[PDB]
């Protein structure tokens, strides 16, 4: 992935 | 502060402490040994511009491609800007130079993106009784992000379970946060002497690797 972990 | 993370971990790696004829993880945990910082979320622009963070404390920061660093602190006003050779300047969004309003659009830019997309990692956990640090250098592999800021800590999060670790070379001590977010310190001298299970030392053994490659890499 490109950014941490979403909501 | 790398070379003694390393030394620790290559004692560790050298006990096979998931092969102890009993072993007692539960006896490793040093529960003060919790750290102060870590990195809360992460987003990677560094195709177009570095690598924003959150540290969490709710401070954020970026790494630009220039290798240059802008941290912002939780009062939402005070900044820190450091140049490629560590020289570091403090600054506010109130007061600040002309010069640096280009990367500050951009910390916003990250600052707004993470309040509205990412989940805050540790977020019950409360951190130990320190400067603020910023982030030194960072590396993506295909299975982790690992980041290494500039109070010695690294940090490692794994992509595929969601699980992390955080090292710390000034306490010989490492945080796991495991699939179900539960959060437990261990004291690496005693994960060498009571063991633990094969996960963990999967992802200690990988440790191992990644502090290799940040002290390769100075």
């Amino acid at each position: 992935p490109i950014s941490s972990t979403p909501l | 502060h790398l070379s003694d993370m390393l030394q620790q971990l290559h004692s560790v790696n050298a006990s096979k402490p998931s092969e102890r004829g009993l072993v007692r993880q539960e006896e490793a945990e040093d529960p003060a040994c919790i750290p102060i910082f870590w990195v809360s979320k992460w987003v990677d622009y560094s195709d177009k511009y570095g690598l924003g963070y959150q540290l969490c404390d709710n401070s954020v920061g970026v790494l630009f491609n220039d290798s240059t660093r802008l941290i912002l602190y939780n009062d939402g006003d005070s900044l820190q800007y450091i140049e490629r050779d560590g020289t570091e300047s403090y600054l506010t969004v109130s007061s600040h130079p002309n010069s640096l309003m280009k990367k500050i659009t951009l910390l916003k830019y990250f600052r707004n993106y993470m309040s509205e997309h990412l989940l805050k990692a540790g977020a019950n956990i409360t951190p130990r009784e320190a400067r603020l640090p910023y982030l030194r250098t960072w590396f993506r592999t295909r299975s982790a992000i690992i980041l290494h800021l500039s109070n010695g800590s690294v940090q490692i999060n794994f992509f595929q379970d969601h699980t992390k670790l955080i090292l710390c070379p000034l306490m010989a001590a490492v945080t796991y946060i495991d699939e179900k977010r539960d959060f437990r310190t261990y004291r690496l001298s005693l994960l060498e002497e009571y063991g633990c299970c094969k996960e963990l030392a999967s992802r200690l053994r990988y440790a191992r690797t990644m502090v290799d490659k940040l002290l390769s890499s100075r």
